[PDB]
């Protein structure tokens, strides 16, 4: 019934409290539950639900073979209510999509699921489930976008996609949608800069997108900007490196440190002031293992120092892609918008001897108030009798 | 492959007639608006008229410079788009272009696709056929190691013209030069440029079209 | 009604620099479409919406701008990138385009390699004659051509046509055409051409007479 | 709360956009997931959702075992959300039948269940899942109608209905229905034409039906009529033949062409003044692959020559029935009714080695933008443990 | 009073052009769409053209039959509506109507107000001044007690002649009759009935005006 | 693309007579305009939406139909009421206007008055030779021209022209002119017209020789 203002600035946060948990693969070893991956979380002003990629089969059934290529025409985009198991007995279809994002505007869903061939995908537009506009592959090379929620502000959501190469210069553009209809589309300036899967929220009417460098930086990229995509560019300067893999923390830079910057991992982190909230792996090579950490001059400065770090994963067990997600004020009856975030946890290939490979999640909310490290980790034991 | 073939240019004299026509192909004709836009010789680009739409109710819009002689129009089931011009100036002669303009409600006016074009020449004058010409060097000059050939091309009206060398097996070291209009009449040349031992070793010959007069000459380059 | 003034009109660059060409408009716009037009071709869509790049367009372009200034850049110069490039709005009722900015390479000046030749006996037996001489592969493109007819300057009867810059070697041609009538060609021994160019204080020179 | 007022015309549409796909057949490997046929779509002004046929029963148990007759006394008419697999726990009961059809006037929805002997069948009307209306066979001879949607407009629904031979003349109802009641009914004098399994849509206050002609017409017939059921007949003129079997491609007929005219499948085609645009499968010979053809003066004139085809399924893999069905402007927010369709991949018997026989379901949605042709097959891996 | 005043003029060769205009008065003609409406000497009516007012964006409506040769427009600043003709055929020789609309909802169609035509003749035929012809009765009877005279208009060109008598002080027992076209020459005639005391007693005298020509002829009728 | 077919063309009529004009439809419309026409103006709307009269259309006037057929009808019929009635319709684009009925008046038949005027001596000596033979007054409107030469019908150089019914008197007249060279004239003796009118049995004859 009403559009969320997105005006109000991020909730000041001490830490990060334990939201979900959906413990999918455990349960299905006997279940029927999806193979997943991608398992990011958006909300309404009613509830949040958890969004996914399916292959279009069941674990403990030969379609989760892994041979299939990842973007097969099978793969589709699904949701079901946060931290229940992605079931198809208790989930919702979405579009036809092996790319997706989505977010609410305080009216509807917007969904955002890319299919069709490698030189020449489409992502399809629905607004309340009805398609509202397409966009095609504009350099011809695997059209691809978030992976994680989109960010509404005003009544317009905002996303980026990448088209090009991912192991060199690609094409970036963002986007304003206001009900499903692309209304604004800018080309980033951007040379020598990589962006891929952007984590994006609102803060002050204004988004702010961290995302993946797959070509040569073990920092994260960020892009910011305002409701007309006016837009900045860098990257985040702590000296403590975002992404996987890469180098043990020393200086940072705030352009791409070339060194461990190719390939990596959908990951986050929330900007305040100058400082910032980091998600990342805990190990420097391998995706194992989750911690938090809090650098007071991390965005804009290149030291190793920070004040705190809470751990999520412990090293030993098995993690994956993460993303943010927030909470507007028009769903918590705050006067700030709250960030949280999800953890994909994989198990299956190819660090694991099975046939398939898919997500269980995790997911936090940063509240100013007391919190205590742990690990929570997917918790199957592998092999599975397929 | 998305294409526009635009036909029914023409030379025509001024308070002519004439009709352009566009054959599209490669998309649904019928959900999109079309244009025409033109092109004078040497002087940049402008917009003439705009059809819309089954949908939007075929409304049509036209340049003040274009405004009660032209008539914009479509055929659907055809896949044509249509510009009668009446009462033809010679500001009018140019080069006119059949047009697709962008579904992105984003870009609102960027023009997507681009026909080749057809040529409209507004003019009194009246169709002549050429003369070609062989240019030889002057007998004596032979020292350098490379020679320079030529053909002249003269007294026609309008364009154009096709010239090349030995049918096209020649586009090396080639230089054809734009016509250049003299009391109606136009003129043209072009140098073939080659080794001393290939010519007048092997056969140097020029070949000149003329469309609107309907003349093919070939012309062998002899010494003397 | 809405203006829009491209500059420069002409632009200059060696490979590898930095170009960036702009257009301004009368009035405010919310984005800016541009064109590529090489001669003998249609124009091809370029980019849209300010920014965005089409298909096949290769990343050292960008464009930018807002309101009533916006711009076109291209990173490392290339020789294919010359052509001209024009703006192009459609704010309101009618659409309109800029006057063009057109791109030219630059490099190394080079002196015209000079031919002459008589009429041909075909154009004779019809009582014409014409003289031609060609001025090819120079740079820059300022030349001057003069007649002479057993050596007084000839200003009559003269066509000239220069070409486009060209494509392998970025040079430029010229052809001069004095064309007289046999009547008059034939009363005169010997008949000159007088290329003048920077690359040289003498002009060079090329000419025949008509006995040989 | 407001019936659909259906006065506004077809939306221009420049391609197909993907909108769903269920992977049935490969979840149904594992999970429980019904034996289904005819799986079309239909839309209320909240939601689409897809009915379809069970025969009752499981893949891979035993009772999905194809040697019962089509039209058995198990067999029912049911529905679940759009996209979703067919299972007894996300499904809808809505009527027992062997052929049927279904659409929502604004209101309600009505659902129309054929069931009861070959020589005496009895199609139940019901609004709001409540009985209000019956009609017996009236040539005694398996009463059918149009697995897919029916079409409603200023609040009374429509529907077309055959009895007789399937290869021979056969008698073609069309009627008009009013809160689940029969209010008019004729009998249309079509000697010579064969109507069967109807594609009916609605656009501009009247409808228009392209069906199968099973006796002699591998071209589609077409009948088109007003709110009093005032119609008008003919044949699809295009020689881009719509059946299947059929011939190649060559000068079309404005009646039916005699040409590989026996049998067929449900198919569809939508009118735009002059043209047409028709869904059909790839091979002339069988059911393989799905197309998408553009014939700008097809409706009405008989040459080969189209402006565009669009890839659906390749060549080399499994199709079957397709259907219409569209979106109102009370649903979408558009001026215009919005056309969609939907296809069966049709996996089993009689083509593979199964005892079962069981459709997946794709569906895209008409829009004046970007896309782009591709093969989304079903993708299931026969045969199954069964 | 309402009232629409067309102008824009006669005689034109076949495929010229012309420009028909109409002043408006007495209404708010910038609220009320427009049309032309027109009929062939001795034929009916025929619908030519329709634009609709500013605020439904001056669309515009052509008759096949006038289609991609007509133009439409107005100036509502000036209260005109105009008429651009191109292309003209000798079928579209013929009288144009400045035609209001009827602005009631429960009368779509109704055409309220018309002009006076003006004339528009499309022929190859030129321009050319008659010959006035006094008639007088036979030299011999002098006879009943009224009198037939008579007045011969030859060899003009085009349409129309005025023929009066005495100025037209002299309207009763008059008749005039219809021109007719022979060789691209017109002729007509006209009687005029009198008592035989008034005549030759009183001067009876025939005025003829040719606008076209720019001729005016008196005639007296004497006797012989 | 909609037509209207008006029955009959022609309709004829005495004073205070009632008369009805039809105006089908090849399709249904809502309903119907009228106009009248006299030779020489404009047409005068004359009745809307089938049955609504136009300011100064007299009661005499009524007007009906739906569907694919209207009506137009004059209780009583007065002489000013003869004209062209052409109805017109817009239901759909483009509006169309059926073919019009004429109305003319009837009355007792008169014959006519014939006379006859040889050459202008102002056209002689330009050297042409017209001769006019005016039958002015008649009713019915059949009329036949015969010129005589010496006796010997003539057919060449003959131009006639009729005019409408009168508006006082409703009668017709006509003009015949045969028109010769000087030089042709001069060879002959006697020029005659030859009027024959159903009003008699032997033609009525108007003559003059050359003196
Ligand atoms: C919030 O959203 C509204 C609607 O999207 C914005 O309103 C537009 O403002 C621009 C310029 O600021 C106008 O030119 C548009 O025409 C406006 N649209 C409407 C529907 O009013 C508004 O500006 C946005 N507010 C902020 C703070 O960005
Ligand atoms: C839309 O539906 C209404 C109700 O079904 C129609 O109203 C009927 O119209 C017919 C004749 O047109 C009448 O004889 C009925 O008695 C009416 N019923 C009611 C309840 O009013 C209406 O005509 C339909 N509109 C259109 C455009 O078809
Ligand atoms: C956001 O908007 C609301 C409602 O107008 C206002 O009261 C509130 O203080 C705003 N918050 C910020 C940070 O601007
Ligand atoms: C998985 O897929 C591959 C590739 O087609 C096939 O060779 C293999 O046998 C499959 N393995 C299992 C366990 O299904
Ligand atoms: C349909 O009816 C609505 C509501 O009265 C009307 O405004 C609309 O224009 C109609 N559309 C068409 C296409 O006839
Ligand atoms: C299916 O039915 C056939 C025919 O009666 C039978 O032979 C076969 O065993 C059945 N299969 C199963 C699994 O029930
Ligand atoms: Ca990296
Ligand atoms: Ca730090
Ligand atoms: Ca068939
Ligand atoms: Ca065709």
């Amino acid at each position: 019934s009403v559009k969320l203002a997105g005006n109000s600035s991020l909730c000041p946060v001490s830490g990060w409290a334990i939201y979900s948990k959906d413990n999918s693969v455990r349960i299905g070893s006997k279940g029927d539950v999806f193979v997943i991956r991608e398992p990011f979380i958006s909300c309404s002003p009613l509830e949040c639900r958890t969004f996914f990629l399916t292959q279009g089969a069941l674990l403990n059934d030969k379609h989760s073979n892994g041979t299939i290529k990842d973007r097969s025409p099978y793969r589709t985009l699904m949701s079901c209510p946060i931290g229940e198991v992605p079931s198809p007995y208790n989930s919702r279809f979405e579009s036809v999509a092996w790319s997706a994002s989505a977010c609410h505007d305080g009216i509807n869903w917007l969904t955002i699921g890319i299919s069709g061939p490698d030189n020449g995908a489409v992502a399809v537009l629905k607004y309340n489930g009805i398609i509202t506009d397409t966009i095609k592959s504009w350099r011809n090379n695997i059209l691809r976008t978030q992976e994680s929620e989109c960010a509404c502000v005003n009544g317009s959501c905002f996303t980026v996609m990448t088209d090009g190469p991912s192991n060199g210069q690609a094409s970036y553009k963002i986007f304003r949608i206001e009900k499903g209809k692309i209304v604004k589309s800018v080309e980033m300036n951007a040379p020598n800069y990589h962006y891929e899967e952007c984590s994006c929220y609102p803060d002050s009417s204004e988004i702010t997108c961290v995302c993946r460098d797959n070509w040569h930086g073990s920092n994260r990229p960020w892009v910011s900007f305002n409701q007309n995509l006016e837009y900045q560019i860098g990257y985040i300067c702590s000296g403590i490196f975002g992404d996987n893999p890469r180098p043990n923390d020393k200086t940072g830079s705030c352009g791409p440190v070339s060194s461990n910057g190719a390939n990596g991992v959908k990951g986050f982190s929330f900007k305040y002031g100058n400082g910032v909230w980091i998600g990342r792996t805990k190990s420097i090579s391998s995706r194992n293992g989750f911690e938090m950490i809090w650098d007071p001059n991390g965005w804009t400065g290149t030291d190793n120092n920070f004040s705190i770090k809470q751990d999520i994963v412990g090293i030993n067990e098995w993690s994956g892609y993460s993303g943010s997600f927030v909470q507007h004020p028009e769903l918590t009856g705050l006067d700030c918008i709250r960030p949280c975030f999800w953890v994909e946890l994989i198990r299956g290939r190819p660090k694991e001897n099975t046939i398939w490979t898919s997500g269980s999640s995790i997911s936090f909310c940063g509240v100013n108030s007391d919190t205590v490290g742990w690990s929570w980790p997917d918790g199957a034991e592998l092999p599975f009798t397929i | 492959q998305v294409k526009l073939q635009e036909s029914g240019g023409g030379l025509v004299q001024p308070k002519g007639s004439l009709k352009l026509s566009c054959a599209a192909s490669g998309f649904t004709f019928n959900t999109y608006a079309m244009n025409w836009v033109r092109q004078a010789p040497g002087k940049g680009l402008e917009w003439v008229a705009r059809i819309r739409s089954k949908s939007n109710n075929y409304a049509t819009f036209y340049a003040d410079s274009v405004k009660d002689r032209f008539t914009i129009s479509r055929d659907d089931s055809q896949s044509m788009l249509y510009l009668q011009m009446h009462n033809l100036k010679t500001d009018d002669t140019a080069m006119y272009y059949c047009v697709r303009p962008s579904i992105y409600y984003y870009a609102s006016g960027y023009l997507d696709v681009w026909g080749a074009g057809t040529t409209v020449t507004v003019s009194s004058a009246k169709t002549t056929a050429p003369s070609v010409y062989p240019l030889a060097p002057v007998c004596g000059d032979t020292t350098g190691s490379s020679v320079t050939l030529g053909c002249l091309v003269k007294g026609y009206f309008p364009e154009p013209v096709t010239l090349t060398w030995n049918s096209g097996s020649l586009s090396s070291g080639v230089h054809t030069f734009p016509a250049v209009l003299q009391s109606d009449l136009y003129t043209l040349s072009s140098s073939v440029t080659v080794t001393s031992s290939t010519w007048p070793s092997q056969s140097i010959t020029c070949n000149v079209a003329h469309p609107a007069s309907s003349t093919k000459v070939d012309k062998k380059i002899e010494p003397r | 009604q809405i203006v829009l003034s491209q500059s420069p009109a002409i632009l200059s660059a060696s490979p590898g620099e930095k170009v960036t060409m702009t257009c301004r408009t009368s009035s405010s716009v919310s984005y800016m479409h541009w064109y590529q037009q090489k001669p003998g071709s249609s124009p091809k869509p370029w980019i849209y919406a300010t920014s965005n790049l089409a298909s096949g367009v290769p990343f050292r372009f960008s464009g930018s701008g807002s309101g009533t200034s916006y711009s076109l850049t291209i990173s490392r110069v290339e020789a294919e990138d010359a052509a001209t490039y024009y703006c192009q709005q459609w704010n309101s009722n009618p659409p309109t385009f800029g006057g063009g900015t057109k791109l030219e390479i630059k490099r190394a000046d080079a002196a015209p390699t000079v031919s002459i030749f008589p009429p041909s006996s075909e154009q004779l037996t019809s009582g014409g004659a014409s003289v031609v001489c060609f001025l090819n592969n120079f740079y820059p493109k300022d030349i001057n051509v003069k007649w002479k007819i057993d050596g007084s300057e000839r200003q009559n009867g003269v066509l000239n046509s220069w070409t486009d810059q060209d494509s392998k070697d970025s040079t430029y041609s010229m052809s001069s055409t004095l064309t007289l009538t046999k009547d008059e060609y034939e009363r005169h021994n010997s008949y000159t051409c007088e290329a003048t160019h920077k690359t040289s204080t003498s002009p060079i020179v090329k000419s025949f007479n008509r006995n040989e």
